[PDB]
């Protein structure tokens, strides 16, 4: 004999779902308030109940808000990745000792790690405005390489050294 | 006195002695003396016939001696933890289930009210921040141990929320555990049960996915760190426990 | 065997055999040949009385027939978690109940030594960074389960310090179980008891404060991010559960 | 009826009642006309003998007139947490151990097998970054619950792995509580078991070293900060509980 | 018939009460050694113990030093919460590469954001004097918006800007 | 009568150990399969099992690689110990907008932070060259104030007002 297939609907959502042969008494086993219904089989886990109806499950919420939280934050550890918090001092202090004296004085490194740094700090610029300039894409391909372009031989090397 | 009432009297006396012998199924000895202390021990110690159900639904088989039912304990299923997406956010781990225990419970005898054992919550990692499934409920006796909830799924830098624990509804119990609610998502920690205890989440990048330990958890929820994809463990279905004294086997 | 002899005989087995059937509460039928295996089903299965106490002071009424107590399982209540200011630190969540139970413990007839049962911990939470009460000491027949610290209220970037769970007094019960004590404050967790889980804080804006989920639990303390104030949830009280066997009502 | 036969049947009438009476102990008193209900309450409410066995390695002594032992439980040994370096990675916490019951186990008259409890896993504190010692493991007829593992050691901000808990092995229980398994570290809390709960570490730059609460448990694991050197908790021994219903003391 | 109000304490502290009807045995109920002792329905939770009185709580030690440290972590993570890690790495990478050329040669804009830049220091340093000089104030209004002025239109157009 | 040390192996290693009479019965106390066999009083937890024989624990494996890990490590949070993110982002702040004028105009205060930037720098460098070349010695005295050597007054009054 057939098997009634239940679900528990709680505020228009199914939870849970059973499927108990149709000869038990669903009162004499769940108590007096259950909350079970009968549903056809094709009902599933976390449903509408609209009326006397199975609404399937309403699709995601789109954010563009969060949308652009995800942008951001998977380029906010990558500046912190790519180049570390102590990295990251040193690189800075570095040039700001440098540019404290004149230019015509700087050693021929330090004109070298001032370009260095132009470069990084293009590249950063380049990759920020490019993961901001996803949203009408949703980080679809083009995307990874794409959204990050590979770093130059300069931002290695500066990687290196510090 | 008469002459048949006293004859009366002790084949009564000796009915009401020996129904005792074969209460316990033992034989009548006339040598013994004792026969196990009337069997008492066989009819208090022992024929303590202890059923463990785990089928999603049944008929228990009352033997025809059984009356009364002594230490139901029933524990509902645990829900699965939410999956987590390769960004810095976690999942929150699904919630324990709930549970029960009576004493003294009437039960005619012949067949028994269906138990329904609940199933373990399944795992929704078919992709990352999808909210895992919630564990069934455990029903026997017009008391139901409802399943604790499942997990939530998690996005990029946004913690979920916690989710509550099972319930208990239909007769009241004498006593009823409710069950331990899934967390946050920091601790991230499943929910524990009567018989089960709060699982923690294992940092992995292969996904490992350390399910509840016992009976009525909950899945520790799912995790990321460097890149991992780790959905979250898988709940554990409930079990009902129950006691009876019978000379008829389990 | 003289002719009065063997009459008194017949008359003790007589009034020994039956008083085993009103001692269960049944009727002295001369037909049935049972009589539930002389009250034995009744009185070894049946008539297993629960009584669960809650009531912060009271006179237990011991049924006349009862002699002695089985299963006396108590447990102490739980302490409520600090508060948190609008700062950033964690407050330590406060300290579960401890419990203990006792087998065979023997009660004269008539009325009870009176069950006192510890109320769970008020929350402090009039203001920031006060530490919340702490529960109430469960004590019956000479033992005491005490009540867990409250938590420990916190001020700005320094989180608490772990309190104390409940401990067991007077006489040595043969199963104690210690409450689970309170945590330091970044996890946060309150105190678990024999029949609580340890719950988690809950991080919210609003002051959700989900409470320990059962008796004996202890409050999970508060929380502060994003300028929240939310007061640490509140413990739960301590049960007595006793177990004896009577033919009269519980 | 034959002038002997009615004898014989009196004779044996009277010598099976009254086998009850010193079945749990009792004098023939022929006065009483109740003598506890013929021993019942003390048969079946009284005698109900608990004990609790804590020992390395010793012979539990079964009463004569013991043939059936109810409700036996045990629990193993509880794992020490790992220790912690000075630097800043947290020690993961040793596992606790498991834990078993059964019912209606069968034991013949005379001496026992051997219970061994499981001793808990001492701390490998002397030194920095060892991981501890693992439980011992509690085996009683047949039936052996493992003790839970020890942690791991820590070296500089390297967060260690969980650890397992503890296993059933030997003849199946009726019911089995697997232990609780240590944590990574971050959270870093100690695994609980039948009798205890899931204790957390404790930040202090003193090594405090709060242990498990009660048997079973795992210790909470090293930490470190500001040069701190808590080697971690120490776990809890596994013990034995028996009940069984015998006219003789424990 | 009356209630006693007994109170356990502990080290000479009060940590529960309890009013129990004055029939009872307090040894027979909590066992032999207990510290339950009478105590005037006045008495709470967490009182002092002196002598055979009931001191109330003493109030809570006023330490200085916990009251810089409250006034500091106020203002420290005000900082990164006005303008964001990744926020100041750019702006510390841009005003330092500005500066590594010469003024007269500076681009207009490089200019614009290094005036903004001083201003916002100048924004920086204020915030950070006023929260020392509250510790004599503990706090109070003056407080808040006084304490945190408003950030110029400079200091927002830089947050917006990166 | 004597008492037999059994170990329990798992894997060839050893989880556990006990020490029971010899009259007991191994298998009708731990069941069919234990793996419990019997091993000398030497042994102890954490022993491996190779072929007839219990081989002592193997020492911990020395990695160069954790060496310098461990270095690196200790000397990075030190930075940010002795001179706070936001006491950094002061110093930042302060030398590039020194930086930003010309050196004749600088105030002498800034002058005055310019070089003790310099020393600090020099101080951080070599912090950083010695920890660096410690992994040959292992962090063995000469270390820790060797490791990390005093810094000078310069850098003690820039910590205290910034």
């Amino acid at each position: 004999m057939t098997d009634k297939h239940y679900a528990r609907v709680v505020d228009g959502l199914v939870v849970e779902t059973k499927t108990l042969p149709a000869d038990f008494n669903l009162d004499d086993l769940f108590g007096p308030d259950h909350g079970w219904v009968e549903a056809p089989l094709e009902v599933e886990q976390g449903w509408r109940k609209v009326g006397a109806k199975f609404a399937p499950a309403p699709p995601p919420e789109r954010d563009p808000a969060s949308i652009l939280a995800g942008l951001k934050a998977e380029a906010s550890r990558h500046i912190f990745a790519t180049i570390s918090a102590t990295a990251q001092s040193n690189l800075l202090l570095a040039v700001g000792l440098a540019s404290a004296k004149a230019p015509s004085a700087r050693t021929p490194e330090e004109r070298d790690l001032l370009n260095v740094a132009d470069e990084g700090r293009a590249w950063i610029d380049a990759v920020r405005a490019r993961v901001h300039a996803l949203a009408e894409h949703d980080g679809v391909t083009p995307k990874g390489e794409d959204r990050w372009p590979a770093p130059s031989e300069a931002v290695l090397e500066m990687a290196a050294k510090f | 006195l008469d002459v048949e009432l006293d004859n009366w009297l002790m084949w009564w006396l000796t009915g009401q002695v020996d129904g005792v012998i074969e209460g316990a199924g033992l034989t009548t000895d006339d040598t013994d003396l004792a026969r196990l202390y009337k069997a008492i021990q066989s009819m208090t110690s022992g024929n303590l016939r202890t059923v463990v159900l785990t089928a999603a639904s049944g008929n228990l088989p009352i033997p025809s001696d059984v009356s009364v039912l002594n230490w139901v304990r029933a524990v509902g299923g645990g829900g699965a933890g939410g999956n987590s997406n390769t960004g810095n956010s976690k999942a929150s781990g699904g919630g324990g289930g709930a549970g029960f225990d009576r004493f003294n419970v009437a039960v005619t005898p012949g067949s028994n009210v269906p138990y329904t054992v609940g199933a373990a919550g399944a795992v929704n990692g078919l992709g990352a921040g999808y909210n895992g499934g919630a564990g069934g409920s455990t029903a026997i006796l017009g008391t139901t141990a409802g399943g604790g909830a499942g997990g939530l799924g998690v996005n990029n830098n946004a913690t979920a929320v916690q989710v509550n624990g099972g319930t208990t509804s239909g007769t009241t119990p004498e006593i009823s555990y409710p069950g331990g609610l899934g967390t946050e998502g920091i601790v991230g920690t499943g929910g524990g049960s009567v018989l089960s205890q709060p699982t923690q989440r294992a940092f992995t990048n292969a996904g490992n996915n350390n399910p509840a330990n016992s009976w009525g958890g909950g899945g520790p929820g799912g995790s990321d760190f460097g890149g991992a994809w780790q959905p979250g463990g898988v709940g554990k279905q409930g079990i009902i426990i129950v006691q009876y004294f019978s000379r008829f086997a389990p």
